[PDB]
């Protein structure tokens, strides 16, 4: 139900003067429904995905998630 | 060793649900055709030894090289192996007719016959002819009405022709 | 997940339907669900008094509430009240579901690492949860009290 | 499995002889017995829900401690009572199996083989299912010759429990 | 108007052109407001702006 | 109805409402009748599925036409298995009181699935409507209203 | 009647003398005439169950009350007693419904004679006798064989003769065969299949009309 | 990245310009790019039929599509269709680039951990990708078929 | 191709690229041949539409079956009009070089439309494939590659 | 059937030399830990039947399809196979603990278990899981001190956890 993600996304636009440490490197909990498109956004931005982990869910659950 | 009844039982057993009414109705029909099943099984074992010798002569004419020297059924000892073992098809066929199922036929008389011949040198082709020469005479013995009441058993005699065809095609 | 959805999921992994064993489990769940509803009302009555009595019995006048403890600061005390309150609310939810997996997936997912990283003591939380268990067992009743205590002890065992 | 058709078959197999009139008369005895036994099975399959509800409640009123005593073996929790209707729901299948098969084959192969073997280990008292079957013996509601046919397999299971 | 409220609360700009209102009508109608909110936060303009 | 009430009170910050606890009490009170309806539908699995499928082929002969999807014994057996699956999900929904078991087992992505299988959606829907009519004829009257309204959810959600 | 099929014997650990003088991992091969007690006969009656059926199928329901009583009385010789277990229809349903004829040779040699079969051609050799003589007649020819009566003797429970480095036979051979297992997978009752709906799909009548333009 | 940008990056790490060896690689890439364009059109023609034939050849009527399998549920079946549709689309992109690094960076970054955490079987995906490879090799042609199969086998080797 | 290049350089902050200006120059250079292909397809409107529709009814007789949608003279006339519309959009896409005229006139919401009309999508797609085959036989060879690849976009986008 | 002693004997027989001094120093340590060996083995057989039933319920919950119909352990005869049998692992494990060597465990209970299941249809993995449910309870039974003198046996209990892990990994 909840994924534990950890990914880096570099800056391929112009360089930013704000620190932006979190954007470059983050670890966040994403729900299962949003995770496909949110991954696809990191897929688009050319960033590496380091660590994917199921936080809450169990594999192979047919009912009740 | 399975029946028509225990066929339905072991099929309903896996599901874990009690047998349906429709299935039961079908088994009530097997009770009604139960007396015709004893008509057909009693007619074969009465003509058992007469149909072994009669199918043997028609086999050993039409393949003369068997009792000719060098043949697989040449000497008097092997010849009795073949002649008397033609009962063992009929022993396990009339078991399956009275059972109404081909489970007893499969694990005794069918499970290793096509196995045992490569080590034995008995030709596979010869077996197909011999049992198939039993089938047209065993059906013809149970077909004709003489001193029995007339009925219809074409849906039941086709089971017997299926049993020999199961016994024939599993070897040759 | 409920007890009903747990029964359905167990039968679905088997691939069969709901026959008499699962039906008898469902009849059992319905018979206890009546008193479960009554206990949910009587717990939602005085949840604040339950948390107040629990912290007054267990956490107050100790070293952790003194200067030099985890519950010294006013924001830390409010986080303790909220945390204690959450354990009561989610034990109520797990009581009404008849199933602790929703409770586990909700809080016991990350509360171990959170209390590890923040330096929150585990055993004081276990004592506070036990005090909640005693207060709710005295307030509600015997059998609904131990039904509440099963999931509260599940929380306390998951934190440990 | 054991069936008085196959009882006639396996007996003629060891002697190595054809199906004479000795084995043949055992068949008809099974055949006309089915017509008083198949609607004896229809009386149980139509009343399936009734009896497993009836026998389970009859066990609790006979043994009132089995609902209160804490243990896996007992019916204190919900999954015990869920396993309660599974067990007596499993008995009524084999009785309908052994009525339809016409012999004690499925009672032998599926129920009573090792039945006294497991009950020593899981401390399930067999007198629990004795009173369970005796409620089914009195509440079946079957009548006539067919009823008698459904009555023996209940009593054949009781003597296997004891 | 719900769509302009969404773009204004999450972003502060609210509509740019009629065509994005068109493309958000279908996202509202298929599942509800939550799918359209997730489509707003999926959009690359939120990450740039 | 417990899962839906809990997640609805989870979206808010508050507990379960007295109204919702009345809903759970009424659901418990009707649960035994719902188990009786599930008992009848479990035991009538065969003939309900066959009558509904044959009513479908009476209404829609395009599927069993040789240009259609359900042409042949194996394809029509899978057709009847699909109707069996949907009747099983209807029994689950009658027992639970929610439609979340029906939804997250058989509703949520069925359009894209039957688009990729080449199967028409409307004939599935007509078969489930035939199941609704058959199970309505089998059961008691307002009990059939209860069963047919879950069937009605499945029919309206497939189209 | 007809003499048996002539079979070549292979090299086997018991066919020859071997100069092991009593090793420890060798069986305790029991005798009836030692007993003189209540006590000894309960252990001896258990080891013959452990041989012919196997440990797993040694349950109380299968066991025969009449046979056990006879051994204590001593009316029946242990060699006459093993005939009870081999011709027991409680034994016969467990092994003859589930095993083919050539496996029925191998299992009887492996347990009763306590020896491995020599080759494949001798299970073929014993096979003809079983079909004609029945299961009882093949067992009767095995126990009254000269090989069985000389080496086990008259009152000694079956056992494996030589196993210097050889598998125990109970472990080595399953009660049932590899064939009968494949039937159990075929009648598993798969769930959610198209095959169980095939007999229902042919009963439904479907009419199709095609238009050409 | 392309084959062109790969050639440019290799020459840039060397620090030299594009002389005759790199130019001959570029002429080779142009000569195969014609048939690559034709194969992209004939793949984008019937991608849905390719995925349909692949799942009908490999995944249907098995244990995973039966109750008690990974592809039992309707949302799981739709996720399977969209994953195979992806593998075909990204193998088309990697065919037109002439370079598998964009394909690797796009999907093989995290699909291993995702199929690990969700419990998705790997070998059934490898069989499905092989069925896609056979269907596209039968549909397109010989040399463009094996050009497609190189990147499809790259996907199947990256998942394993 | 000018609109797509302009909106693509609009999403960025920069002007049109030299690569994109080469694309526009090559599109201008091929534009006269594209007008010739549009001339041939305009003048072959009748027989192309009729041959493609009759090839469709040879392949798929379910639509003109009496259970099907295109049963009757008026329904089959609207079928041929739909094929006429799609051939018109294919000519627009051949002229423009983009597929944005094909898309925003006839692709973008066609699945929901033909779902609500009761019409199968795959038979539309098979008819446009028949149009592709017919217009491929009429034109010059690599000119037919050009026309059939826009037809290929329409076919793949309908399914 | 080998010991720790006859392990050293048969190893020293192959080299054909006398027994070295440190080997007798190592075997003198086995004499000192000999009384700790007796207590652990004795404890298991006192809790033998309690740990068979307790590991059976944890197995048949977490794989419910076994006692469900169609399962390999569905019927009672089969069920009294998988349950009683679970003693036979423990019969040959506690032989090996008292022997101090895995030779008796290998040629009786390990030499054909992964063999016999392909012909039987029993699931090897499920059996392996069951033995791994014995191991964490058999170690936990011998670990806790109640009414015994306190000692250290972590170098000896790890032999028991190795014996179940030898029994588990040779099958699944
Ligand atoms: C007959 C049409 C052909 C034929 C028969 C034949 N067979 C043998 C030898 C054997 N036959 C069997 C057959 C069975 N054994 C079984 O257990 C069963 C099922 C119950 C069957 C059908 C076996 C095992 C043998 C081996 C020896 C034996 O009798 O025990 C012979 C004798 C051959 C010989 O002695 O070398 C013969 C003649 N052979 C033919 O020529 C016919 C074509
Ligand atoms: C405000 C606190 C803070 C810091 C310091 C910070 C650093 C930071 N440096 C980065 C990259 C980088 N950092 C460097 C740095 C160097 N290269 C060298 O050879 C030198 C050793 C060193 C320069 C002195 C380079 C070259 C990159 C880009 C590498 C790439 O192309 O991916 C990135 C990745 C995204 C990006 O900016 O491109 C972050 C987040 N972020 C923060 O929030
Ligand atoms: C076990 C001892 C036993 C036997 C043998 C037996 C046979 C038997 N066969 C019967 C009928 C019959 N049997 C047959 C059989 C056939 N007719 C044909 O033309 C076919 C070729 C053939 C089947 C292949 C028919 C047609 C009838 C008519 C009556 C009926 O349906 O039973 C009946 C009806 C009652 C009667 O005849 O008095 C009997 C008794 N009943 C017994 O108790
Ligand atoms: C197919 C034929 C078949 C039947 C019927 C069968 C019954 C059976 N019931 C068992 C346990 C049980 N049986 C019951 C049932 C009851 N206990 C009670 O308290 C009630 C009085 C009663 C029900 C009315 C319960 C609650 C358990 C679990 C006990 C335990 O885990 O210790 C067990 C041992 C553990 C198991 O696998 O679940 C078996 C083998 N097994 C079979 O193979
Ligand atoms: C529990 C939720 C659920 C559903 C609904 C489901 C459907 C389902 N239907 C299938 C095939 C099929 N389904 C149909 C269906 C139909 N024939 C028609 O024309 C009618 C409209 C419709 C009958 C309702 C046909 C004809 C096939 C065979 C198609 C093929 O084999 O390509 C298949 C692939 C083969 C299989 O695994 O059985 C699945 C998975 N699976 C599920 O797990
Ligand atoms: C574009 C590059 C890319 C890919 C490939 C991708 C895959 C991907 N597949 C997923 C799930 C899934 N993937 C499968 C796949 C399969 N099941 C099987 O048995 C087969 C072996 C295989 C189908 C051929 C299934 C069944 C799920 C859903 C499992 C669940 O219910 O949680 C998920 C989790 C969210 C979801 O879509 O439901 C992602 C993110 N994401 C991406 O960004
Ligand atoms: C330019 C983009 C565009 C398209 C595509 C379009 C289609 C379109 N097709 C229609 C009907 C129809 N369309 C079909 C189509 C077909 N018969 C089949 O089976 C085949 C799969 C398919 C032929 C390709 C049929 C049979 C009808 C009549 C249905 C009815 O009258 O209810 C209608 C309603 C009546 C009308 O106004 O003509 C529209 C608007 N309109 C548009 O503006
Ligand atoms: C001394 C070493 C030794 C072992 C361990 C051994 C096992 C063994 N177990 C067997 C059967 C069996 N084994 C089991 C055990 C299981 N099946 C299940 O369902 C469970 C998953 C599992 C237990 C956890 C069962 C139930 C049977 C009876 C199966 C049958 O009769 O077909 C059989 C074949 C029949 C027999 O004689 O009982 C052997 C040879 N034999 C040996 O000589
Ligand atoms: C064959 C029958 C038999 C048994 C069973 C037996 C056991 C046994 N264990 C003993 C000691 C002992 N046994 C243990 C065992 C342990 N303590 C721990 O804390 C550990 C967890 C565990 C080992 C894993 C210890 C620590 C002692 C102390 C005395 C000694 O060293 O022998 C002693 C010393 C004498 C006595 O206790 O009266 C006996 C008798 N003696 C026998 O004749």
């Amino acid at each position: 139900r909840l994924f534990k993600i950890t990914a880096l996304v570099p800056s391929l636009s112009r360089t930013r003067t704000q620190r932006e440490l979190q954007n470059t490197y983050f670890t966040k909990l994403v729900p299962y429904e949003n995770w496909f498109r949110e991954q696809q956004r990191i897929q688009k931005a050319g960033g590496k995905i380091i660590k994917v982990e199921l936080a809450t869910g169990k594999q192979g659950t047919n009912a009740g998630l | 060793t399975l029946d028509v009844f225990t066929k339905v039982v072991s099929q309903a057993d896996s599901r874990g649900e009690f047998l349906s009414n429709e299935q039961l109705d079908a088994l009530a029909n097997v009770v009604k055709e139960g007396n015709k099943r004893l008509d057909v099984v009693n007619r074969i074992t009465s003509n058992a030894s007469a149909i072994v010798t009669n199918a043997a002569r028609a086999l050993f004419e039409e393949q003369p090289q068997l009792i000719a020297p060098g043949g697989n059924a040449y000497t008097n000892r092997r010849m009795a192996a073949c002649l008397r073992d033609m009962e063992i098809i009929l022993r396990y066929v009339t078991y399956a007719i009275l059972a109404g199922d081909a489970s007893v036929l499969d694990d005794r008389c069918l499970n290793g016959l096509r196995e045992t011949y490569q080590a034995l040198g008995t030709p596979g082709s010869s077996v197909a002819v011999g049992v198939q020469k039993m089938k047209d005479a065993a059906v013809g013995i149970a077909n004709d009405p003489n001193g029995i009441t007339k009925g219809d058993c074409s849906q039941l005699i086709s089971e017997v022709a299926s049993y020999f065809d199961r016994a024939a095609a599993a070897v040759g | 997940q409920d007890a009903i959805t747990a029964v359905i999921n167990s039968a679905d992994v088997q691939g069969k339907y709901l026959d008499t064993a699962a039906l008898e489990k469902l009849k059992a769940y319905f018979s206890t669900g009546e008193l479960r509803v009554r206990a949910a009302t009587t717990i939602s009555a005085n949840a604040a008094a339950i948390v107040k009595e629990a912290v007054a019995k267990s956490l107050l006048y100790s070293d952790i509430t003194r200067p030099g403890g985890n519950m010294y600061t006013t924001r830390r005390y409010a986080a303790c009240i909220r945390d204690l309150d959450y354990y009561l609310r989610y034990a109520t939810y797990a009581m009404l579901a008849g199933d602790p997996s929703i409770l586990d997936e909700r809080v016991l997912n990350g509360l171990k690492e959170t209390y590890n990283s923040l330096g929150v003591p585990v055993g004081a939380t276990v004592q506070a949860i036990q005090a909640i268990k005693e207060v709710t067992a005295s307030l509600v009743g015997a059998d609904a009290g131990k039904e509440m205590g099963i999931y509260l002890d599940y929380i306390s065992s998951g934190l440990s | 499995v054991k069936t008085p058709i196959t009882e006639a078959i396996a007996a003629a197999d060891t002697q190595g002889r054809f199906l004479g009139n000795t084995e043949l008369q055992s068949a008809r005895g099974r055949y006309e017995r089915a017509a008083a036994s198949l609607e004896a099975a229809r009386g149980l399959t139509s009343n399936a829900q009734r009896l497993i509800d009836g026998a389970t409640q009859a066990v609790y009123q006979k043994f009132p401690y089995t609902t209160q005593t804490p243990g896996p073996q007992f019916a204190a929790d919900s999954r015990g009572k869920s396993k309660c209707a599974r067990d007596v729901g499993h008995y009524l299948r084999i009785i309908t199996y052994s009525l339809v098969a016409g012999g004690t084959g499925p009672l032998d192969e599926y129920l009573i083989a090792g039945l006294a073997e497991i009950n020593s280990t899981f401390d399930l008292s067999p007198s629990w299912y004795v009173e369970a079957l005796k409620h089914i013996k009195a509440n079946h509601g079957l009548s006539g010759q067919a009823a008698n046919e459904a009555n023996t397999y209940i009593d054949y299971a009781i003597n296997a429990l004891s | 108007k719900v769509i302009e409220f969404l773009f204004r609360h999450l972003l502060g700009r609210a509509p740019a052109t009629q065509g994005e209102i068109r493309q958000y009508n279908k996202l509202l109608a298929d599942n509800g407001l939550r799918a359209a909110v997730e489509a707003i936060v999926d959009s690359p303009e939120y990450s740039r702006y | 109805i417990v899962t839906k009430s809990i997640v609805n009170a989870d979206a808010e910050a508050r507990y379960l409402s007295p109204g919702e606890l009345d809903r759970i009490k009424s659901f418990v009170a009707g649960g035994q009748q719902r188990l009786r309806i599930a008992q009848a539908l479990t035991d009538n699995r065969e003939r309900l599925v066959k009558q509904a499928g044959d009513q479908l082929f009476q209404k829609r002969p395009d599927v069993v036409s040789p240009g259609g999807n359900a042409y042949g014994q194996e394809m029509t057996a899978t057709c009847l298995r699909d109707l069996d699956y949907y009747l099983r999900l209807v029994t689950y929904g009658i027992v639970a009181g929610d439609v979340t078991p029906i939804e997250e087992i058989g509703v949520i992505g069925v359009r894209e699935m039957y688009k990729s299988l080449g199967t028409p959606i409307e004939a599935v829907g007509e078969g489930v409507r035939a199941l609704k009519n058959a199970a309505s004829t089998l059961l008691s009257a307002e009990d059939a209203a209860e069963a047919g309204s879950y069937f009605d959810y499945v029919v309206g959600a497939l189209q | 009647s007809i003499p048996l099929l002539e079979y070549k014997p292979s090299s086997q650990n018991q066919r020859v003398p071997g100069y092991e003088v009593p090793n420890e991992d060798t069986p305790r091969i029991y005798r009836i005439e030692d007993a003189a007690y209540d006590s000894e006969l309960k252990e001896l009656i258990w080891a013959t169950y452990r041989q012919v059926f196997s440990e797993h199928v040694i349950l109380k329901f299968f066991r025969q009350g009449n046979l056990e009583s006879q051994l204590k009385n001593r009316a029946i010789s242990v060699r006459d007693f093993v005939r009870g277990l081999a011709k027991s229809e409680a034994f016969k349903t467990l092994v003859i419904k589930s095993n083919s004829n050539y496996r029925l040779v191998e299992l009887a040699l492996k347990r009763l004679l306590g020896r491995a079969p020599y080759n494949k051609d001798e299970e073929i050799a014993w096979s003809i006798k079983i079909a004609t003589n029945g299961w009882d007649g093949f067992v009767d020819a095995l126990l009254d064989s000269e090989e069985y009566q000389s080496n086990f003797g008259e009152n000694i429970v079956p056992y494996q003769r030589r196993r210097y480095k050889d598998r125990p036979f109970n472990l080595v051979t399953p009660r049932y065969g590899n064939y009968w297992r494949d039937k159990l997978e075929s009648e598993r009752y798969i769930e959610g299949d198209i095959k169980n709906f095939l007999e229902l799909a042919k009963s439904i009548e479907i009419k199709t009309v095609t238009f050409t333009p």
